[PDB]
């Protein structure tokens, strides 16, 4: 039964149903029907005038359950599909997508363009020598509680067609993944499927990711990375298929993230599992008066119920899609849409992944340690499927460079910022406080010929300590960063 | 009728031609090798010895009965992305008979043999697990540094003996199984170290490392243009169209 | 409160929770004890007495059919009710913070042994810890003086911390 | 639109440089002096830094920072610069 | 969870309609747990600080 | 919690209902008895919630306890609760020493 409609202090009671003829292998286990049909009685072989209850099937309906068992078939009706062309001809339709995500979520403009990303996801690809390359994007929002996260979860379990909502702690290593059970009748063992065989072309969606089990995290790894799920138990070996999109929230290890304590105490994963992800969203809170002033405006129009009448009027302004348009769009670019790249835009994908493992180099220069999120190989595959998602938003089957810088600005809005998180640094701010005095300027040249050339100090004491008396706000950066100015 | 759908493929004479005239060649090891997943960038020595496992040694039986084993096996430890798992699918593709397994997606019974009753019989016999099923053939374990321990007695058992003793259920049963195993690892640490440590290469007793004759490491070493050239070549990779198929649509030296 | 739902697309928790934070022997118990009396319906656990999945909600395996079905932990027994847990700090972390989906999301999500399912456990829950140490003291921040984390405090509405102060007046009227 | 490029060379965008080591690129590029001090050349998909020791400039020309200038010459991955043979 | 007090508040009334009377005993609620959650250093300043709100 | 399913087995302190639980080598007590008896002194119940089972139990038990000093010998120099390895409130809960 439906959960929203469960009574109370009670468990959701199983019944049994049949369907006969053509109503047969029209319906996903996990989607959410309504059904007409006669209440009949059948006699059971398993106390006095028991007879189990039934319901013969006549009728089916679910606009969420779409085209029976998946065989990539267009069963979308011409009007539809002529709306839906018009929606792919929009100049803004990034934007609608973007509004559509959390409209009731302040903020968090990333994690939805990331969030729609993941919905329409990449293009499963086939090479000649069996080389099965991801055509899914797997989202870790890790931050401090307050920033919605679990919200998010729950409105992408709503948005999409194939999603399920799982946690960390209410987990198993067979409960995600596919378990070994016994039948009663026959006494042979037999595979039934789990949450990520339930979420297969679709979403799976982990709440306190942070929590789950050492044990119960690393069954997912050939799920998330090779899309299948290899079970040799109980005399039974198979190799499933689970294309799962994986979106997770987490908390760190000490209570909030602190901007204080370094980015390897706050993350006890293990690096392998950030590879797998694809956009690491590290959330804090900043406590900006205006974004405080403009949330609590938010939160208060959500609960005093303007914001449906904001929702709704924005609705028949045309800026906004309902979970239906948005859900079928979503299968509609699963299953019409898979763009391959230009020529162009490989130089600056390529380009654009050489620079940030150079700035990795430098990330990791100073800290003499290994940084807790690495940016490897299977981020450019990432960035790679950023983009084809994003020639996927509009029907493009060419992923052009327009797409391709926006997949930049996602990743370095995500992952680029996740892991950009002593008597040199003493002796040069006592230095420049008496070299430069209070309202005067120096060019950066003057800093290089006498603090480099000399060897006075290193370059990079160097380039830390200007950004160190940058972030203090008592001496910054003038005339295109070519001057240094004491403000005093 | 039953058809095997070509396992052990009929060779026409022009194979054999082509086979022979290939084998004269003074580098067919290197053709060979880099014709072992083109997609697959590097790891050129691992695609050397991944040759030389598919076409495993000669093994021979000594007269006072000693098993000597001619089956090469090769354990992959290192860095994530390194395309350890991409090989194990090639392997796994390209073998005559390939098992998968994983290491929490197996049970130490469930990969040899397990005791089960007959339905039209009525009477209890064994079903070969995941490793005996494999025998003339490849095991590609993934995550091998993860096993329960229940399974690393199992597996470790058919590493030092190549047969199987199962005594239970009223059944004294030893099974053959004459398989190579080709195994993929992460160290004990997130990122492999560079600081040579035997003890941080694998989570692993030393007891089973023996027993492989191959330890690859591979590390992920952060560059510029060997980087410029392994993401050209993905992206090589990722603008590949397969044929007969229109552009832009979902796929059904 | 209200429990609110926005569109069909946003939810709110109505619930309101509760911590006691205290010396001992300023009877915070016996107000625990008062909401068992007094509300509809009450469940209570305390210490390593209570486990992760008895709260919350378990699976478990049936002697008939050998089926794996669901059974009900202290949240489902507390659905339009309170949920009372005493001595909360000296409880194990798996142990004390299992509940953050019923204490946030107000829903219970399980996937395990081929079960998945959202049960609602729209639980109010009323905490009685203690501070480090045994005692409160009153120069320290909140934040040491409790061995609770940060989210397990954040999602606690109202925190009453109660200070045993020798007074020469209110121990008499007392 | 010019024949001489339609015939010598080609221009790739100055993003694209930095991982080819030792290879000769001619480039179009808007010339600046950066925060270090030293001479740049860049486009809107990024910047290089370049030294000017080995130039042959084409006499009959003006070169002042704000030009954009044809600039063939060789890419270095050592300290990231690129070696100017000749400026047009 | 101001809100919610505010809410409950208005419960306790059995009053369908929130005052704001109810909102000003909910901020003096939350106001006065962040002031007894807060150290003995900075109790009066914090009491000072929010008085405008509870009081009026 | 006992699986036969799980069944409640009663301690020695649900034994000694309306009665006197005489406990020795109260200092080495566990940890899981010790948040037990700081529920079962003065509510006078053990509430379990373990798997499928909840239910909260009357334990009316007077606790006659007899605890060697850890470390030795009593210590006359020291305080009382110096020489106890029992914390403040399950010291507060005993009547008398
Ligand atoms: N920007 C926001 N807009 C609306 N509500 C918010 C926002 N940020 C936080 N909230 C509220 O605060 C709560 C935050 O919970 P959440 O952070 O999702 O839990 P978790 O810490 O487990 O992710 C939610 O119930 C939500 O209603
Ligand atoms: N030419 C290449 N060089 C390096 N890595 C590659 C190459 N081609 C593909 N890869 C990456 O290797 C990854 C697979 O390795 P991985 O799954 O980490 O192995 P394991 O599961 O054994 O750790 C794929 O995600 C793929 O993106
Ligand atoms: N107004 C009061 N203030 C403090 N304690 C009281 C008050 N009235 C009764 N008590 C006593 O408090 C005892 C219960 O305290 P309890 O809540 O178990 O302590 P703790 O807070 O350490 O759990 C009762 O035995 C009762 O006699």
């Amino acid at each position: 039964e439906i959960p929203e409609l469960v009574p109370v202090g009670e468990m959701p009671r199983n019944l049994t149903m049949t369907c006969d003829r053509y109503l047969t292998n029209k319906v996903i286990p996990g989607t959410r029907v309504t059904i007409v049909g006669i209440y009949s009685i059948y006699n059971s072989k398993n106390g006095v005038a028991i007879r189990t209850p039934y319901i013969k099937i006549l009728g089916i309906q679910s606009d969420v359950e779409t085209s029976s068992i998946w065989n990539s078939v267009t069963m979308f009706t011409e009007e539809e599909e002529e709306e839906f062309l018009q929606l792919s001809r929009n100049p803004k339709l990034y934007e609608i997508l973007t509004n559509s995500i959390a409209p009731s979520i302040f903020g968090n403009e990333d994690i939805k363009k990331a969030i729609v990303c993941l919905l329409m996801g990449g293009s499963k690809k086939i090479l000649p020598d069996g080389m099965r390359l991801r055509g899914d994007i797997n989202v870790l929002l890790l931050g401090d509680p307050g920033t919605a996260k679990s919200q998010l979860l729950k409105f992408v379990e709503k948005v999409s067609p194939i999603a399920v909502y799982t946690s960390g702690k209410g987990s198993s290593a067979a409960g995600l993944t596919a378990s070994v059970q016994r039948d009663p009748m026959t006494r042979e063992f037999y595979l039934e499927g789990g949450a990520m065989v339930l979420a297969d072309g679709g979403v799976v969606c982990i709440d306190e990711f942070d929590k789950m089990r050492d044990e119960d995290r690393v069954a997912i790894h050939e799920a998330m990375e090779q899309q299948t799920i290899s079970i040799a138990k109980a005399g039974i070996t198979t190799v499933l298929n689970s294309r799962t999109s994986v979106l997770a929230a987490a908390n760190p290890i000490y209570g909030r993230y602190d901007d204080l304590k370094s980015p390897g105490d706050n993350i006890d994963f293990q690096t392998t599992i950030l590879s797998r992800f694809d956009m690491i969203f590290i959330v804090k809170d900043d406590h900006n008066e205006e974004r405080d002033i403009s949330i609590a405006n938010h939160v208060i129009n959500i609960h005093t119920g303007n914001a449906n009448a904001m929702q709704n009027q924005q609705e028949e302004n045309g800026s906004e899609i309902s979970i239906e348009k948005m859900k079928r769009y979503i299968t509609y670019c699963r299953l019409k849409c898979a763009p391959r790249l230009s020529p162009q835009a490989a130089e600056k994908l390529s380009s654009n992944f050489v620079t940030i493992r150079k700035q990795l180099l430098i990330n990791e220069l100073e800290s003499t340690e290994r940084s807790s999120i690495p940016i490897t190989i299977r981020q450019l595959e990432a960035i790679i499927r950023i983009t084809e998602s994003l020639a996927k938003l509009e029907l493009s089957p060419i992923a052009q460079e327009r797409h391709v810088d926006e997949a930049i600005r996602l990743f370095q809005a995500s992952t680029m910022d996740a892991a950009s998180q002593l008597s040199e640094i003493r002796r040069f701010e006592q230095e420049l406080k008496r070299r430069l005095p209070i309202g005067w300027s120096t060019s950066y040249q003057t800093l290089r010929r006498e603090f480099v050339d000399t060897h006075r100090f290193s370059q990079l004491a160097l380039d830390k300590a200007l950004y160190a008396l940058e972030k203090h706000e008592t001496i910054q950066l003038r005339h295109q960063g070519q001057n240094i100015y004491r403000s005093g | 009728t039953v058809y095997p759908l070509a396992a052990r493929q009929m060779l026409t004479d022009f194979d054999i031609r082509n086979i022979n005239k290939l084998s004269k060649k003074k580098d067919i090891f290197d053709i060979l090798s880099q014709s072992l997943a083109p997609s697959i960038y590097g790891h050129d020595h691992i695609k050397k010895a991944i040759l030389l496992m598919l076409m495993g040694g000669v093994e021979k039986n000594l007269e006072n009965g000693s098993h000597l084993r001619g089956d090469i096996n090769i354990l992959m430890v290192g860095d994530p992305s390194t395309a350890k798992s991409q090989l194990l699918r090639f392997v796994l593709n390209t073998a005559s008979l390939a098992i998968a397994t994983t290491g929490r997606g197996s049970s130490g019974v469930g990969l040899t043999a397990a005791v089960t009753t007959d339905r039209e019989t009525g009477e209890r016999r064994l079903e070969a697990g995941a490793m005996v099923l494999a025998d003339r053939g490849v095991v590609c374990i993934d995550e091998f540094d993860k096993m329960t321990d229940v399974d690393r007695v199992a597996i470790h058992e058919v590493m030092e003996q190549q047969t199987v003793t199962i005594a239970k259920a009223g059944i004294h049963t030893t099974l053959n199984a004459r398989c190579s195993v080709i195994a993929a690892a992460n160290p004990v640490f997130g990122q492999y170290d560079v600081n040579r440590d035997p003890h941080q290469n694998i989570a692993l007793p030393d007891s089973l490392l023996s027993r492989f004759d191959l330890l690859f490491v591979v590390t992920d070493d952060i560059n510029e243009i060997r980087d410029r050239s392994i993401s050209e070549h993905v992206l090589r990779t990722h603008r590949y169209l397969p044929p007969g198929y229109l552009e832009g649509e979902p796929v059904r030296p | 409160g209200v429990p609110k739902n926005v569109n069909g697309k946003h939810s709110i928790r109505g619930d309101i929770n509760v911590l006691l934070l205290g010396d001992p022997g300023t009877a915070k118990s016996q107000i625990l004890k008062y909401v068992e009396k007094t509300a509809h319906r009450a469940v209570f656990a305390t210490g390593q007495g209570a486990s992760a999945v008895g709260l919350t909600a378990s699976v478990r395996k049936d002697p008939i059919t050998k089926e794996w079905t669901l059974e009900g932990g202290a949240l489902v027994l507390a659905d339009k009710g309170v949920c009372l847990i005493d001595e909360f700090d000296k409880m194990n972390d798996q142990d004390r913070t299992s509940i953050h989906e019923a204490m946030e999301q107000q829903s219970i999500s399980i996937s395990k042994a081929g079960i998945v399912t959202t049960l609602q456990a729209r639980c109010s829950i009323i905490a009685a810890a203690n501070p480090n140490g045994g005692r409160y003291n009153s120069t320290l921040p909140l934040a040491q003086n409790v061995s609770l984390t940060e989210p397990i405090l954040s999602r606690f509405d109202i925190l009453c911390v109660v200070r045993d102060l020798v007074d020469e007046e209110a121990d008499e009227r007392l | 639109r010019n024949e001489n490029f339609q015939s010598s060379m080609s221009i790739t965008p100055i993003k694209n440089l930095l991982g080819r080591d030792a290879q000769n690129f001619l480039l179009l590029g808007l010339l600046n002096k950066n925060f270090k001090g030293n001479w740049s050349l860049e486009d809107p998909s990024g910047s290089v830094e370049i030294d000017i020791s080995q130039t042959i400039p084409t006499q009959g020309h003006y070169y002042v920072p704000g030009c954009m200038v044809l600039v063939e010459g060789i890419y270095y991955s050592v300290g990231n610069k690129f070696h100017v043979t000749s400026m047009t | 969870s101001i809100l919610r007090i505010a809410e409950s508040f208005a419960k306790m009334r059995l009053s369908e309609f929130v005052s704001s009377y109810d909102l000003d005993r909910a901020i003096k609620v939350v106001v006065d747990s962040f002031v007894d959650a807060q150290k003995v250093s900075v109790r009066r300043q914090l009491r000072r600080s929010f008085a405008i709100y509870t009081l009026g | 919690v006992v699986r036969d399913d799980y069944t409640i087995e009663a301690g020695a302190l649900m034994l000694a209902d309306n009665g006197i639980c005489c406990i020795d080598e109260f200092d080495k007590m566990d940890i899981s008895d010790q948040v037990a008896i700081h529920e079962a002194m003065e509510q006078q119940t053990i509430s379990i919630a373990k798997a499928g089972i909840h239910a909260t139990l009357n334990a009316r038990t007077s606790i006659l306890a007899a605890a060697n000093p850890v470390g030795g010998r009593y210590n006359r120099k020291l305080s009382l609760r110096g020489n106890l390895n029992m914390t403040a409130p399950i010291m507060s809960r005993f009547d008398l020493f």
